[PDB]
């Protein structure tokens, strides 16, 4: 208690500051988890793995919940805002252990933390377009972990990251916003990985019709079908008459005939081109090439979902109005510009191109394995992120390691001309920022003294700007840390995820300070 | 809470251990583990599946090395024995020299610059086999059913073995990457004799049809395969209550068999005389099949008919209103049930979409069948790396003394940080030349030596340590081979544990 509590507070985080140390970063590295008594779960991102295990003291529940606060709100920062506090609680225990005020140290604490904010208010750049967000080409490289798609390490990434980042696509149920959303880019393999393009509008793997359909249609009107075909079923409804035992066989053939008045109550409202979920026969084909119809069958439920929302007004993709296969009452149909089938993988498929309701953008990668298919995955989950930061956050700050070691650069002069015991405080809320520079290099396998030295000893004055590298702060690398430019392999940050985690810090800071009891029955 | 080099040592000391004994399990010529019970009961195998699963591991990372077991059992289920072995050496030699030094991330791109090249390595020793003649298939068979040591009626069980993996070579992703075995089934017999039987076409079925209820014999007519919808309707075409009164009784039933007879005239149109039904069967409707003179047959699980479906290579139908020979029974087919033993045993040969082929085997007993079996088990696994990849790579220490100096010169060429995990992984390859000296008996200081200097000229291409004979021989005369993609996952699974217990230096709670 006392002391003792605020020396288990600092003995529970710095235990819990070691795990995610060694996980943060792409570099940072993946921990066994006891959750059970015979299951143990091995990841990273360390505020995932908080969740995952189970805390042990009130100072190790805390921040559980701060974690989780950062969590909640964003998916960056979130693992750092627990080192930042623990620094914290390193510098500040010295100096209640020297003389100070366990009051006065928090002020320190929080004013530079008004500082540093203000800070970061000075060190903006909304400028993110050309520029991109982490060095355009370098936003999948880093990421791109380089086996075969290192190789088109500038060619892929000069396509993937201009595809989705302020240009054309519709989110859900046609909302107005650039892509915020998961997109229809498709991995398939084939010939090449080279041969990875660009296409204006949707990729759809989708099994083809032929018996005399239209092939292209342009100014289509998209019936996106949620239910099947091949038949509707009926033994009785239709012809109850008997003359013959040849007319038994009439009554239960009357389920065809039925079908062709709806589809072309279906192509009476809106109809061009028929997708449909489930299989559609050669003999259920022939309900819609006589009423005038491209029907196109077994079309794929995650890539037409993605067009049903896109596509417009009321869609049987999303209808629940069945009758084996329903018919159209007054305005279901949705849109598109035009219907082209292409040569894409050597595969004739029905490329979509763009919906009216906001028209749209995807990628059809090719390969030469289905190993090809795998890597491009996570060289789309990070593009994805990477435009997410920048269409909600326009304003961002460039570096995001480089701003560490300046941030410290900027608080030892707010420290120097402040006056009094809020000096010291400033500058140990310093020494905590010099722990992600930190942090890092031991995550990469490298020294972390000698890269902050680094990063200092590149100086005019106290502001990060991407002027140049040699004589200013600018940029990091998530693998080497060396500061560099923010167009070729530097780094920035959305100017959100920083104030979020030094308020954070703080604000864990304040409470841990205030324990000198463990009283208890 | 655990932390630091202590977990990592922990991590050294463990899997160490595991593959201690385990690699003087390896070889044709091997050492058994002894494991005693706390009841007395007694252990004496090879096959570190049966090990691992019995020993009890309380080091998580222990149990990892059951995970990465698992994970070459499901893809192979062979050589789980040695990729324990190659995993420990990596992580033992490496490791307490650089994590000293501390540098986890350069060891880790190391492993992934040893797995490269070994790859390159592989397609640099390996000549590639036939696929078109059995006696290029089958001396690397005869190196597989001798690690059991049985070649009683295993030696004919070769020929039927590899007859059966390069007929049904046939699966696509896109590019056709065959490595199924699931396609094949082994006849499981109690009556009979292996010698006097062969392979037949189609895919054979011994799990369900034991009876003759589909014939007694068929030429001509086609194989339905129904999971159509088949359930009878009840109203006029409603689905009003079943029968259970006598006056449900006179009404509906009038209306259950017409359902049924519009499906069995569709069914006629191709003509069979054998229909089997999966999913919506009714007692009526395949007892009206019976008036319909088809005999009909319910009782089935799902992996048989997707077996049957590639007896016939045909497209399971769910339209019941429309059956063609184009949909099911593809081509004319054939179904031959025959007495083997005292049970009539449903054949069903002609399998258009053709080469598929299976397995037939008769012990005299089911003892007899079941001892030839797992040497036809370890068969059809080779034949199945054979199609997934047609290139032969020596066995012994051929492959990995020449795999060995490669990173040696690769190591001399980077000459950063990762020149040290090389010689590391070169020593770590070498531990299966290591131990066939002890699976032999002889001085495994000189043997070492020599098999380097082999290198020197012969470059190791086919010149490899014998754990049988315990000189360096050639693998050419010897006939000791297996196929390259074995070697490949065995060594590319071995990569994925030591990058994994290197992630490992904290293990909480």
């Amino acid at each position: 208690t006392g002391e003792t509590i605020r020396s288990q507070n600092v003995m529970a985080a710095a235990s819990i500051a070691n795990i995610v140390k060694s996980s943060l970063g792409p570099v940072g590295l993946d921990k066994m988890l006891v959750d059970d008594i015979g299951d143990v779960t091995i990841t990273n991102d360390g505020a995932t793995i908080l969740k995952l295990l189970e805390v042990e003291h009130p100072a190790a529940k805390v921040l559980c919940e701060l974690a989780d606060l950062q969590d909640k709100e964003v998916g960056d920062g979130t693992t750092s805002v627990v080192i930042i506090a623990a620094e914290l609680l390193k510098n500040a225990d010295e100096l209640v252990k020297q003389k100070i005020h366990p009051t006065s140290v928090i002020s320190g604490y929080r004013l530079a933390c008004k500082e540093a904010v203000r800070y970061i208010n000075e060190n903006l750049i909304v400028n993110t377009d050309e520029l991109g967000r982490d060095c355009l080409i370098n936003a999948a490289k880093t990421s791109m972990s380089s086996k075969i798609i290192g190789i088109n390490g500038d060619f892929f990434a000069n396509m993937v990251v201009d595809a989705v980042l302020a240009i054309k696509y519709t989110d859900i149920r046609g909302q107005p916003r650039y892509p915020v959303n998961s997109v229809n880019i498709l991995k398939a393999h084939g010939r090449s990985q080279m041969e990875s393009m660009l296409i204006s509008g949707y990729a759809l793997n989708c099994v083809v019709g032929s018996q005399g359909m239209p092939k292209r249609i342009v100014n289509a009107k998209i019936a996106c079908l949620d239910f099947s075909l091949q038949k509707t079923k009926m033994k009785l409804g239709v012809q109850v008459v008997i003359t013959d035992p040849e007319k038994l066989d009439q009554i239960r053939q009357r389920e065809s005939d039925i079908t062709k008045e709806r589809i072309q109550k279906i192509l009476a409202t809106g109809a061009n081109v028929i997708l449909t979920t489930g299989g559609i026969d050669d003999m259920c084909l022939k309900y819609f090439v006589e009423a005038g119809a491209m029907a196109v069958r077994r079309v794929l439920k995650r890539d037409l979902k993605r067009i049903a929302k896109a596509s417009g007004a009321t869609i049987l993709s999303t209808l629940a109005n069945l009758e084996g296969e329903e018919t159209f009452e007054a305005a279901m149909l949705g849109q598109a510009e035009e219907v082209v089938q292409e040569r894409i993988c050597d595969d004739e498929l029905i490329l979509i191109k763009n919906t009216k309701a906001r028209t749209s953008a995807s990628i059809i990668l090719r390969g030469a394995n289905d190993f090809m298919c795998d890597e491009m995955e996570r060289s789309l989950h990070d593009a994805l992120c990477v435009v997410k930061r920048v269409l909600e956050s326009k304003s961002v700050v460039p570096g995001g390691g480089a701003v560490e070691a300046a941030l410290s650069i900027y608080l030892e002069n707010y420290a120097t001309s402040m006056g009094s015991r809020e000096q010291l405080a400033i500058a140990e809320f310093a020494r905590s920022l010099l722990v992600i520079p930190n942090t890092l290099a031991v995550n990469a396998a490298q020294d972390s003294t000698d890269l902050v030295a680094k990063l200092r000893a590149f100086h005019n004055e106290a502001q990060v700007n991407p002027e140049r590298k040699n004589l200013k702060w600018i940029g990091l690398d998530l693998s080497n840390g060396k500061p560099r430019d923010n167009k070729q392999a530097g780094v920035f940050e959305p100017t959100i995820v920083k104030v979020k985690s030094l308020k954070f810090a703080t604000e864990a800071a304040i409470t841990i300070l205030r324990i000198d009891d463990l009283i208890k029955l | 809470r655990e932390s630091g080099r202590k977990v990592q040592s922990g991590n050294i000391n463990a899997a160490k251990t595991i593959a201690d004994i385990i690699r003087t399990c390896l070889g044709p010529k091997s050492m058994m583990k002894m494991l005693l019970d706390p009841m007395g009961g007694i252990v004496m195998t090879n096959d570190g599946n049966a090990i691992l699963r019995e020993i009890q591991v309380q080091h998580p990372a222990a149990k990892s090395m059951i995970e990465i077991s698992r994970t070459q059992d499901e893809e192979v289920g062979d050589g789980t024995t040695s990729v324990i072995i190659l995993a420990g050496e990596m992580l033992s030699v490496a490791e307490h020299f650089l994590e000293q030094q501390m540098h986890p991330t350069v060891v880790i791109s190391a492993y992934r610059k040893a797995l490269d090249d070994m790859i390159s390595t592989l397609k640099k020793i390996s000549i590639p086999v036939d696929i078109s003649d059995s006696d290029m298939m089958l001396n690397i068979i005869n190196s597989s059913i001798t690690t059991k040591a049985i070649s009683r009626w295993s030696s004919l069980a070769c020929n039927i073995a590899l007859d059966a993996v390069k007929m049904v070579q046939f699966e696509e992703n896109g590019r056709k990457e065959i490595d199924i075995k699931k396609y094949a089934r082994v006849e499981k017999i109690p009556g009979g004799i292996i010698e006097d039987s062969c392979v037949l076409r189609g895919v054979m079925i011994n799990k369900d049809v034991t009876h003759p209820r589909m014939r007694r014999y068929i030429k001509n007519p086609r194989i339905v395969l129904l999971d159509s919808s088949l359930e009878y309707k009840k109203g006029e075409s409603q689905t009003d209550i079943e029968i259970t009164r006598e006056e449900d009784f006179t009404r509906i039933l009038q209306m259950e068999e017409e359902y049924i007879q519009q499906l069995c005239e569709d069914i006629i149109q191709l003509k069979p005389d054998v229909v089997i039904t999966e999913k919506g069967i009714s007692d009526l409707a395949q007892h009206y099949l019976m008036r319909a003179n088809i005999t009909a047959i319910r009782r089935v699980r799902k992996t048989d008919n997707n077996r049957i479906a590639r007896a016939c290579g045909a497209r399971i139908v769910s339209r019941p209103e429309e059956l063609r020979e184009d949909d099911v029974g593809t081509g004319a087919g054939l179904l031959e049930i025959k007495k083997i033993g005292d049970e009539y045993f449903t054949f069903i040969t002609d399998c258009k979409d053709p080469k598929a082929c299976t397995i037939l085997l008769r012990g005299a007993s089911k003892e007899i069948l079941s001892e030839v079996e797992r040497n036809l088990q370890d068969a059809m696994q080779v034949c199945r790396n054979v199609l997934l990849d047609p290139q032969l790579v020596p066995g012994g220490g051929a492959s990995e003394m020449a795999v060995a100096h490669a990173l040696t010169e690769k190591s001399k060429a980077m000459t950063g940080v990762e020149q040290w995990p090389y010689r590391a992984v070169a020593q770590a390859l070498e531990v299966i030349p290591r131990t066939l000296i002890q699976n032999c008996g002889a001085s495994t200081i000189r043997l070492l030596t020599s098999l380097r200097a082999k290198h020197t000229q012969e470059n190791c291409e086919t010149w490899g340590v014998n754990g049988e004979t315990g000189t360096l021989v050639d693998m050419k005369e010897l006939g000791i081979w297996e196929p390259l993609a074995v070697k490949l996952q065995t060594y590319k699974t071995a990569v994925e544990t030591a990058v994994l217990l290197l992630r490992i230096d904290d293990i909480v709670s």
